[PDB]
């Protein structure tokens, strides 16, 4: 529904410090 | 978790922290699914080679926690449990398949920019995340080191490994319940969950909707860190209909 | 060493 959306990042566009880690892993 | 970092603020908002109510220490780990649902491994909660069986009224369950070991006033929520669901096909004897269980909440949690729940994955999104080379997320206030504990939060992103890899680093009878995760040694980088991270999520951010979905719940390993050695986690996906069930029927 | 929680939830 919101799930897995977090108010302190996804929620008002923020990223955190590693997640760009992950979607670079994503190919 | 071991050679991870500390954690963002808000960072992990499905964190749960199950806790033993007397004497007062961290169980395990969890994740938040729903406001009256809370996700974590079996074996958490029933080990009976080691006489652990645990009943609803022994623990209590943290959410929206940071710090370890504080009260964390006005911020975590601390809530009683209903009902604990264990799968009944979990397999304590040999190998741990099937290493999940539910934890219903007597009342529901309220929401927060602290508290959040994760989404579970339907097929399609684990098709696509669940890929070796792609990276995942643990987190969890469990140990450091293999042989101190953290103040905080620890975070450690791992990439997900071949099947045969994985069957190939350990006698133990891997099943399609499990996956494994973590760095080759030749890789040089790293990181690994350990003792009190137990139960605990493995997530990925999926590219498509931007929403982080449970892919993993830490279920197990040998020793901590060690070169050679993999995580291993459950399968959440594979062990969804289960999952489904119980919420519908309870 | 944990500190102790509110009495409420025990
Ligand atoms: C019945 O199946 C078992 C039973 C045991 C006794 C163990 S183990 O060797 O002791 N491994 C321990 C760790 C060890 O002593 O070296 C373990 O996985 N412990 C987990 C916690 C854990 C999880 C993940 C990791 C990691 N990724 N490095 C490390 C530790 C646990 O609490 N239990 C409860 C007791 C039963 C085993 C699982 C394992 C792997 C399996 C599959």
């Amino acid at each position: 529904a919101d799930c897995g959306l977090r108010p302190l990042f996804e929620k008002k566009s923020l990223e955190d410090k590693t997640e760009r880690e992950l979607l670079e892993s994503y190919i | 978790i071991v050679e991870g970092s500390d954690a963002e603020i808000g960072m992990s908002p499905w964190q749960v922290m199950l806790f033993r109510k007397s004497p007062q220490e961290l169980l395990c780990g969890a994740s938040l699914i729903s406001d009256r649902w809370v996700l974590t491994a079996a074996h958490c909660l029933l080990y009976p080679p080691w006489d652990k069986n645990f009943t609803e009224n022994d623990l209590l369950v943290r959410i929206g926690k940071h710090s370890r070991t504080r009260y964390e006033r006005n911020i975590e929520k601390i809530s009683m449990l209903e009902k604990i669901y264990i799968h009944p096909r979990y397999n304590w004897r040999e190998n741990l398949d099937r290493d999940i269980a539910l934890m219903k909440l007597k009342k529901p949690v309220a929401f927060s920019d602290y508290i959040h729940p994760v989404c579970l994955p339907d097929r399609e999104t684990a098709a696509s995340l669940l890929q070796a080379g792609y990276k995942g997320r643990v987190t969890g206030w469990g140990n450091l080191k293999e042989t101190g504990q953290p103040s905080v939060l620890q975070v450690v992103n791992l990439p997900i490994v071949e099947r045969p890899v994985c069957k190939d680093s350990t006698r133990i009878r891997i099943t399609d319940n499990m996956f494994c995760a973590g760095y080759k040694p030749d890789e040089g980088k790293r990181g690994d969950a350990c003792e009190g991270d137990s139960g605990g999520p493995f997530v990925m951010k999926s590219p498509f909707n931007n929403r982080w979905y449970q892919m993993g719940i830490v279920s197990w390993g040998e020793g901590c860190d060690r070169d050679g050695k993999y995580g291993f986690y459950t399968h959440v996906f594979r062990l969804k209909k289960w999952i489904q069930k119980v919420i519908d029927q309870f | 060493d944990f500190e102790e929680i509110p009495e409420e939830y025990l």
